[PDB]
RNA sequence: AGGGCGAAGCCAGAGGAAACUCUGGUGGAGGUCCGUAGCGGUCCUGACGUGCAAAUCGGUCGUCCGACCUGGGUAUAGGGG
RNA sequence: AGUGCGGUAACGCGACCGAUCCCGGAGAAGCCGGCGGGAGCCCCGGGGAGAGUUCUCUUUUCUUUGUGAAGGGCAGGGCGC
RNA sequence: GCCCUUGAAAAUCCGGGGGAGAGGGUGUAAAUCUCGCGCCGGGCCGUACCCAUAUCCGCAGCAGGUCUCCAAGGUGAACAG
């Protein structure tokens, strides 16, 4: 797997053709964003909750966004 | 029951001549006892030197 | 003999022992002479020999091996290359 | 009765030589225009140990003078050879140590080893450990040279055939006592199955001609013909004189 | 003679092998384990690696020498003769 | 104490069958089989006993995978030969050629003299 | 396994005019000793002797860093190995 | 003009043309000792969760108390650079 | 440290030296021992269990024999009992 550091970078990785499920783990104090691809499972740690809630909307065409519980 | 007895062995007990089967060197190896000492005294010496307590030549 | 004239140089004159330091002395153009032990590595010697040629400096091949030369500098260590910057009052330099 | 130990060593099988870890043959360089007419220069890349051999060897690398290619050899080390030394060889080779040149060139009293018994053989006489030959004397016509071998014999030789100047390295090996049987065992194991050797006197009289008896004695004379069928030729073969 | 009067190196062998042999071994047994001087750098590091092959650890100069000594006498005497004859031939 | 078994049909403890202990997320100590220890390449000089710098000492059939930069170093004779032996080769090869020129000059003067 | 003995080398101190010698350490040699697993197989002329066994069992023993033990592969075949 | 650039240097940076030919390395090395680092296990002192004991004593005794490979970072080792 | 013991080959994989060639003509090329990502594939045979005081060999569920890995607490020099 691969961790990502820029909210833009994860948005670009999510926008690929190969991608699919962009599941979202609210850990408390963390809120990850795991986006599977062909090769790698990209994750992105977004410490803020409101910023995670904002990003939630910014995934594009109708991807899975299979929120995790 | 063991733990209790180990606490006795700490106090210096069940440890006299008649409860030793091994040689002294087996019980505490002379080499190890030496190694400790050098590693102490040498450490004391180079701490002294590196505080300007003792000079190069004394140290040596 | 050279051992006698050196003795005086080491006592009174300025000098430098060893390859890393003497090549720096020649390269400055201060070194007036360069003594080489006989056992010195062949590449090293020829390198030094060329550095003297460029700096118009004397090169004296010592009769002895680097242990003898260091003994001959009055040091308990062994020296293969030695430069003589300023002789004190000797006629090591002719 | 039996085929005796001795007759059996000829069939090889168990008594063949052990040669896994042996580093190669210990030849001389093969002759060619350069060797024949001038001198080819090579360098001693390393000095080596060769199991079952008291002499150390020397990887000596030359340059093939036809293909761009660094050919290499295994000389037996002349004593005083060392690495990063050059090893010149040929007719016009300089008469210093570890320097293979024809016996005809080199002067009288010149000590050599790995000396070619017949021209072009690649080094056959005197290649043991502390051993060498001495060039006695030359006959300019007939192109022949007389050489004194380590056995004492004074063999005649073609002046063309080469030798390395100097003696073989690792001399005086046999001054050290072995002491331990173990130390013997370990010697011959890197060579061949020839060690703990049982005296024919010990054996029953089917496996050796000295065998049998109620007392460990020989019973017949231990000297013997060499017009002797293999199976009797045992003890002292063709022994000219026998005692101390 | 701190620990032994007269065995030294060959005290390892204990009683075994006989007095003469052990005396005979002491000469070699010493020389072979001796650290000699590398006539190449001049450090005291010439150490027998295996029979007839001595290696300087610093110089990295492996040197075909004797079985129990960096030099045999034979080798030395042979060296000088060859040098003499070399000079006699060329002039 | 949790004792354990080998994970493969190779029973014997060999060069091939080397292991290590690992605690899993399942909380059971399990053997993992270990990869052999790769060596850095030694120098082309052959005297310098020390192995080369700036090269990933890894089992040779891996090198395949690795990038070029891991496998070598930016120098002439890079990742084949230690620096010291290059800068001695360099000045050797130079100084030799200067003397060859000097002997050529002494030869040419001798021809002109004779 | 674990112990014993403590060879070269090394340190200090003391003596010695020198040669070098003593004292205390350190060091860890060896087909070295004890002794386990291992390998073996001394004695009881023990057990057993239509056996557990067409050679086994028990104690007692030898050896246990080396001419050590040992799997697989491979070689040598009958007046032959 | 342009088959990449940085560092005094060890060397570095995500890539950095290239044949036959040549050289080198890795694969690729005995046994034994000593010392050191890293883990697994043991041990000790406590936190919890469940236990057993409780005639008297026992802040009890017992169990259990996790993070694969592959990446990235950083200790910690080593260097005959 | 030990050796009159010096302790495997090869398949495979890489590095370097060389510089025969190739590339496009001022926005692109050939080039990536290619950097990052993307796509497709990996056939064949073995895979149960026993592995030993009852799955093996000793005519047997025979006190025999038969190569390895893992290896807790106490006592104790100790994988001794
Ligand atoms: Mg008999
Ligand atoms: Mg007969
Ligand atoms: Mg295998
Ligand atoms: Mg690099
Ligand atoms: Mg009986
Ligand atoms: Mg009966
Ligand atoms: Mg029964
Ligand atoms: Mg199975
Ligand atoms: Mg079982
Ligand atoms: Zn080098």
């Amino acid at each position: 797997p691969r961790k990502i550091e820029e909210i833009k970078d994860f948005l670009l990785t999510a926008r690929r053709k190969d991608a699919k499920s962009v599941k979202i783990k609210k850990n408390k104090d963390n809120v990850k964003f795991k986006v599977r691809c062909s090769r790698y499972l990209y994750t992105l740690v977004i410490t803020d909750k409101e910023k995670a809630e904002k990003l939630k909307q910014s995934l594009p065409p109708g991807l899975a966004v299979k929120e995790l519980k | 029951r063991c733990r209790k007895n180990t606490l006795a062995r700490r106090k210096g007990r069940h440890m006299g001549i008649g409860k030793r089967k091994g040689t002294a060197n087996a019980r505490m190896p002379e080499k190890v006892t030496w190694m400790r000492r050098m590693r102490i005294l040498r450490r004391l010496l180079r701490r002294y030197r590196e505080s300007k307590k003792i000079d190069r030549h004394m140290y040596h | 003999s050279i051992n006698s004239r050196l003795q005086l140089v080491m006592k009174s004159g300025k000098y430098v022992l060893g390859y890393k330091q003497t090549l720096k002395m020649i390269r400055q153009g201060k070194a007036k002479l360069v003594i080489l032990a006989n056992n010195c590595p062949a590449l090293r010697k020829s390198e030094i020999e060329y550095y003297a040629m460029l700096a118009k400096t004397g090169v004296h091949h010592y009769s002895g091996n680097n242990i003898e030369l260091g003994t001959a500098c009055g040091k308990y260590y062994r020296v293969c290359t030695l430069a003589i910057i300023d002789p004190g009052d000797s006629d090591i330099i002719r | 009765g039996r085929v005796i130990r001795g007759q059996r060593k000829g069939a090889g099988s168990v008594f063949r030589a052990h040669v896994k870890h042996r580093k190669g043959a210990a030849r001389l360089r093969a002759v060619d225009f350069a060797e024949r007419h001038g001198y080819i220069k090579g360098i001693v890349k390393d000095i080596i140990h060769d199991p079952g051999r008291g002499a150390p060897l020397a990887k000596v690398v030359f340059r093939d003078p036809y293909r761009f290619k660094k050919r290499t050899e295994l000389f037996i080390a002349a004593e005083g050879i060392h690495t990063g030394q050059f090893v010149y060889c040929g007719k016009k080779a300089q008469l210093n140590i570890g320097n293979v040149l024809p016996v005809g060139t080199m002067p009288e009293g010149t000590i050599v080893c790995c000396l070619e018994e017949k021209p072009g053989d690649r080094g056959k006489l005197a290649r043991a450990s502390g051993n060498y030959a001495t060039v006695i004397s030359h006959n300019p016509e007939t192109k022949k040279t007389r050489v004194k071998l380590p056995s004492g014999s004074k063999k005649v030789i073609s002046s063309a055939n080469r030798a390395v100047v100097g003696v073989v390295a690792g001399g005086g090996r046999i001054d050290k006592p072995i002491l331990k049987a173990g130390r013997a065992y370990h010697k011959y194991k890197a060579k061949r199955n020839c060690w703990p050797r049982v005296r024919g006197v010990a054996m029953n009289p089917v496996e050796h001609p000295f065998g049998g008896g109620n007392h460990q004695h020989i019973g017949k004379p231990s000297t013997i013909r060499r017009d002797a069928p293999a199976g009797r030729k045992v003890g002292l073969i063709a022994a000219r004189r026998t005692g101390r | 003679a701190k620990r032994t009067k007269k065995v030294g190196i060959v005290g390892k062998y204990g009683t075994r092998y006989g007095a003469s042999l052990r005396k005979m071994v002491k000469k070699i047994e010493i020389s072979q384990h001796a650290k000699y001087t590398c006539s190449f750098c001049g450090k005291t590091k010439m150490k027998r690696r295996a029979v007839g092959i001595w290696h300087c650890g610093s110089c990295m100069k492996t040197v075909a020498g004797g079985a129990w000594t960096y030099n045999t006498t034979s080798a030395v005497t042979v060296k000088s003769a060859i040098r003499r004859l070399k000079e006699l031939k060329d002039q | 104490v949790q004792r354990l078994t080998y994970r493969r049909r190779l029973s014997y403890n060999t060069a091939s069958n080397k292991t290590r202990l690992s605690r899993t997320p399942g909380n059971r100590i399990v053997y993992l089989y270990t990869k052999k220890v790769g060596k850095a390449p030694k120098s082309a000089c052959g005297v310098c006993p020390g192995r080369l710098r700036g090269v990933r000492a890894v089992r040779p059939k891996v090198l395949m995978r690795l990038s070029k930069t891991k496998k070598h170093v930016s120098r002439a004779y890079g990742g084949s030969m230690c620096a010291k032996c290059v800068r001695d080769r360099i000045k050797r090869a130079f100084l030799i050629e200067e003397q060859k020129i000097v002997v050529k000059v002494l030869k040419a003067q001798a021809q002109s003299q004779k």
